[PDB]
């Protein structure tokens, strides 16, 4: 699920 | 101050931080600028997960498990391993190794999940997501169900026993199985997270971590933590359980600041509450626990 945790806001 | 007062100190400084403007933004500011400057500095090094043999086991390339604080796996169950896994130790109000804050496990580590959660007598476990969010994958399959038999990964042998339903979480009591040995587990299903604005739905948390408790009441054996990176969700199950161990126990610290609770922890595991609507979370949690020990 490598879409990097850290992608909100 | 006694206890009871330390609380009004804090609930009184509520109607302040509440209407205050961007109150937790400007703050939830200063950790994520924290990590920034922890980090530009290589204050905490990551090889370990760094290596090649574990960016597979790496469910998020930037949820990274720190080497100073992360688990290490030593019970061997085949040359087909390593040390490694994606988890830290967080500490507790007594002592070390309290929490273990760990990932949604991935298919290539259900084994290192299990030698875990056995090389560390851990006797609770709770799972803080579902295991589909977003049209997306997030946690892999680990337990057992109902009518289901036995699951088994590498020398391990997961079975189930019984099920809780509760309102918005689920009990599982799990049977793991190893080398002759049958331990008990406690397995906790949460799915329904709070809704950090409205009030009357952050009970459903605090439920849940009142019947852990209300299983594992003292420290002795770690209690595995995790969400899908095993941060955000992770940390707020951590931080409104280690804030009630020091209100079960007259302890409150006259200077306590949900602030650098968090800020803290946060330096044994990376990224741990990951946004402002959760950090306002543990916060509106804390004041409706608070309020509750008066």
């Amino acid at each position: 699920d490598g879409e990097e945790y850290d992608d909100p806001f | 101050m006694d206890q009871r007062e330390i609380l009004q100190k804090f609930l009184d400084e509520a109607q302040s931080k509440k209407i205050t403007k961007e109150e937790f933004a400007n703050e939830f500011l200063k950790l994520k600028r924290q990590s920034t400057k922890y980090k530009a500095d290589k204050t905490y090094p990551t090889t370990v997960a760094e290596k090649p043999k574990n960016i597979k086991k790496n469910r998020y390339k930037d949820i990274l498990p720190y080497d100073y604080s992360r688990v290490e796996l030593s019970l061997i169950t085949s040359d087909e391993d390593s040390s490694y896994i994606n988890a830290n130790f967080i500490k507790g109000v007594y002592g070390p190794k309290a929490y273990i804050a760990t990932q949604g496990p991935l298919s290539t580590t259900l084994l290192d999940f299990w030698r875990m959660i056995w090389e560390y007598s851990v006797l609770i476990i709770v799972m803080a997501c579902m295991e589909y969010e977003m049209g997306k994958k997030k946690c892999e399959r680990y337990w057992a169900e109902p009518g289901e038999m036995q699951l088994e990964f590498g020398p391990f042998s997961v079975s189930c026993e019984a099920e809780k339903r509760k309102s918005d979480y689920i009990i599982r009591t799990l049977k793991v199985k190893f080398n002759s040995e049958t331990r008990t587990i406690y397995q906790f299903h949460y799915k329904n997270w709070p809704d950090h604005d409205v009030p009357s739905s952050i009970d459903p948390i605090l439920e849940l971590i009142w019947d852990v408790r209300c299983y594992q009441e003292d420290d002795s054996v770690p209690i595995c933590i995790h969400s899908s990176a095993g941060c955000g969700r992770t940390g707020v199950i951590c931080a409104i359980d280690y804030t009630w161990m020091l209100l079960k126990d007259g302890i409150i610290p006259e200077n306590f600041s949900v602030f650098s609770l968090i800020r803290e922890m946060r330096t044994q595991r990376p990224s741990l509450v990951q946004t402002q609507e959760q950090y306002e979370l543990v916060y509106n949690a804390v004041l409706e626990l608070f309020k509750r020990q008066m």
